[PDB]
RNA sequence: GUUCCCGGGCCUUGUACACACCGUAACAAGGUAACCGUAGGGGAACCUGCGGUUGGAUCACCUCCU
RNA sequence: GCUUGAGUCUCGUAGAGGGGGGUAGAAUUCCAGGUGUAGCGGUGAAAUGCGUAGAGAUCUGGAGGAAUACCGGUGGCGAAGGCGGCCCCCUGGACGAAGACUGACGCUCAGGUGCGAAAGCGUGGGGAGCAAACAGGAUUAGAUACCCUGGUAGUCCACGCCGUAAACGAUGUCGACUUGGAGGUUGUGCCCUUGAGGCGUGGCUUCCGGAGCUAACGCGUUAAGUCGACCGCCUGGGGAGUACGGCCGCAAGGUUAAAACUCAAAUGAAUUGACGGGGGCCCGCACAAGCGGUGGAGCAUGUGGUUUAAUUCGAUGCAACGCG
């Protein structure tokens, strides 16, 4: 607030795979503060989604990430006297954070079975641009073009 | 009709109304367009975007004549005067010359009584 | 061609543009030390790096 | 007033209209005469413009910051 | 990130206020600047036109050239 | 009698200075004709009205009337008011280089006279634009007010009356005296005006200041500073710069210019706060981006209210309601 220029800090990674983004992926899925509980579920989801996708738990996670990753986000930063929105190029520190954010919000959607299978669905579906997680991302994409002109 | 290439387009953005009208080199009027007939009744009559739509109304229903090089002679120092010009350049026209032959008296008659 | 290091281009001159008159002798530009002196003495200005 | 720039332009550039008068003739013939009024705001304006010159004369002597 | 919003604070600007913000006519720019003179009118303050004055306010932003 | 006072002549200069008249050009209104659309005007918004009896708009041609963009400059002339296109006729005021002269012929002044913005009225022409009275649509509790569509006096020219003002850089007029800079504006003398300059001499005017004065602000060679001279004005405000009488006036009024009674103030400059839908900046999860709640459900506690024999009282926007 009014001084913070600082970015993020160091987060304890996942004690299995060498990715802190997957660690960030656990931070958002861990409900009610129970990390270990939701963590072992990331495992039973990442494996099964990667198999329904067709590849490994690293590339089937990447091609399933490129589709749910934001581009822009229009924000209320009016310059003129009119009330409009301004498409904002989203920072790199924020892109994966919002991709993996909507996937878990989509993991609460589709109320089929255990969350390990629900997640296994939404990211495997994300790998093919079908589903409610990617659908969300597509809607924001549609909102960008109608505002991009004020330079 | 009448076959004209050089269309004298008098654009008169007064204060709260902008009229665009292409006429003949001789004087035979071709077609008009106004910020008041295209809609935008209000403080919008004093906006250059309304003048941009005024140029668009003076872009269609005038191709029956078919003007290319037009003498956009602007009158009255008002709101538009550039948004209207580039509306015409993005309409498919080529303005050969933008002239400023605004209604200018040598402080002839007195100005009108309004505004307060 | 620094003014703080070297200085005077005009006879008794503060390069920043504050002291012009030849009344100025030695008084520097406190911001970037320009001792108002002879541009002839600027043929004797040795520096360092 | 009358700008042409042959044909490679794709731009208006009415910069001479403004270098002519534009609002010049308008300032006197848009709202009623009032005769003496403009004169009044001419004095106030000059007082603040000449003081701007006195301002340029006040900054030259120190402004030690 | 401070432009949006709620509260606090510093500097500045203005007041015929400090008893301290039937019609609002003046005093903040009173949100229609004030005042004098001339003619006419209207329940009433005053209003409209014309000439003059400072016993008046801001000259802060949004777009274009080295 | 003599000159540093006033003033005149010889030789020149710039200008919205005044009176009378002529002329050029654009735009607004209207009329006729060619073209063409379904809208024009205006306001915070709306509307009367105009329009299919083809308006608004454009071009060509034409008849009136008022006023002079750009040049424009706290620039210029003038006693002041006041006044911007050009020119012709008459002509005024101000100023300068170098000399010749009468020899203080100088200044102000009650009664008086002349000029006297604008406006009103009588009379002869006149009307594009705007606009008192008035009609209409509304914001509104109402509109004879803001705004708009029409429109008469008037605005313009000439002859008179009223002879009025913030006719106020609020600074009465003539003369003399008093360190400078930036300018603006109009002439001349001297030097290589060789070139957009330098050093002096006068008028008008603006800003910053010294000597000085004052309550302060500030004026400051054009003074609110220092003197001489002349006229007018004030003795608290309101009543009242008005009634009536003299004089003038067709009319509207004006000039000279009071009292009873009443209150214990009236006025001016300068400041700290209160307030701002005035401006800038800084801080806090205020907001932007998210997670979890009350409210929808159950339990526990408390208040208003109700009831009762009694259901103490207190607190009762924030700062009462898991508080005593």
């Amino acid at each position: 607030p009014r001084r913070r220029v600082i970015g993020q800090r160091k987060i304890l990674p996942d004690p299995k795979f060498g990715s802190e983004l997957l660690a960030k992926f656990v931070n958002i899925l861990m409900v009610d503060g129970k990390k270990s509980t939701a963590e072992s579920i990331v495992y039973s989801a990442l494996e099964t989604l990667a198999q329904r996708s067709g590849k490994s738990e690293l590339e089937a996670f990447e091609v399933a990430l490129e589709n749910v990753r934001p581009t822009v986000e229009v924000k209320s930063r009016r310059v003129g006297g009119s009330t409009y929105q301004v498409p904002v190029e989203v920072r790199p520190v924020r892109r994966n954070a919002l991709a993996m954010r909507w996937i878990v919000e989509a993991a609460r959607k589709r109320g089929d079975k255990s969350m390990a299978l629900r997640l296994a669905n939404e990211l495997s579906d994300a790998a093919e641009n079908k589903g409610t997680a990617v659908k969300k991302r597509e809607d924001v994409h549609r909102m960008a073009e109608a505002n991009k002109a004020f330079a | 009709r009448k076959q004209v290439s050089d269309g004298v387009a008098h654009i008169h953005a007064s204060f709260n109304n902008t009229i665009v009208t292409i006429t003949d080199r001789q004087g035979n009027a071709l077609g008009w367009a106004t910020a008041g007939g295209s809609g935008f009744r209000g403080s919008r009559k004093s906006t250059p975007f309304a003048a941009q739509v005024a140029a668009e109304r003076c872009a269609d229903a005038v191709k029956e004549y078919g003007i290319k090089n037009l003498e956009v002679m602007v009158k009255g120092p008002g709101p538009g005067r550039e948004s209207t010009i580039r509306a015409l350049n993005a309409a498919g026209f080529r303005i050969t010359n933008i002239t400023d032959v605004t209604p200018i008296p040598h402080n002839g008659c007195r100005p009108p009584k309004k505004r307060r | 061609f620094c003014a703080r290091i070297f200085g005077p281009v005009k006879d008794y001159e503060c390069l920043c543009g504050k002291y012009k008159r030849l009344k100025h002798r030695g008084v520097i530009c406190e911001k970037c030390g320009v001792e108002v002196t002879q541009t002839k003495v600027r043929r004797e200005r040795m520096g360092h790096i | 007033i009358k700008v042409r720039e042959n044909e490679p332009f794709d731009v208006a550039l009415r910069r001479f209209k403004r270098s002519c008068e534009k609002a010049g003739v308008l300032a006197e013939v848009r709202r009623r005469e009032f005769y003496e009024k403009p004169t009044t705001e001419r004095k106030r304006a000059k007082a603040s413009a000449v003081k701007r010159h006195a301002k340029k004369l006040a900054r030259e002597n120190a402004r030690r910051t």
